[PDB]
């Protein structure tokens, strides 16, 4: 659960840079989606 | 593992000065360090409190 924390946070911490078309949170975001579905597939 | 990919961040996106995220790059740095403090801080203390249960 820790792995998936660390992602969130850093996402979260990106968002604060009030810039929505930054490739450093769009790269943030594509990681999250395919930690879930990893998470989702493992339960 | 947050703190050392935000001060990465840091380093790329101000090799140069920039004026456009200089203000909340700013409230990124005390943010993440002032939870830094208050975390490291209480690991001392829990592991303080349990050497001491001997």
């Amino acid at each position: 659960i820790g792995e998936i924390k660390t992602e969130t946070e850093t996402t979260r911490f990106y968002v604060d840079y009030d810039d929505l078309m930054l490739s450093l949170l769009k790269e943030a975001a594509k990681k999250m989606i395919n930690t879930c579905n990893e998470y989702q597939k493992r339960h | 593992g947050v703190a050392t990919q935000l001060l990465a961040a840091y380093i790329l996106l101000f090799d140069e000065y920039n004026e456009k995220k200089a203000s909340a790059q700013k409230d990124i740095l005390i943010k993440v360090l002032d939870d830094g403090i208050t975390k490291l801080n209480e690991a001392q203390k829990s592991l303080l409190v349990s050497s001491q249960s001997f």
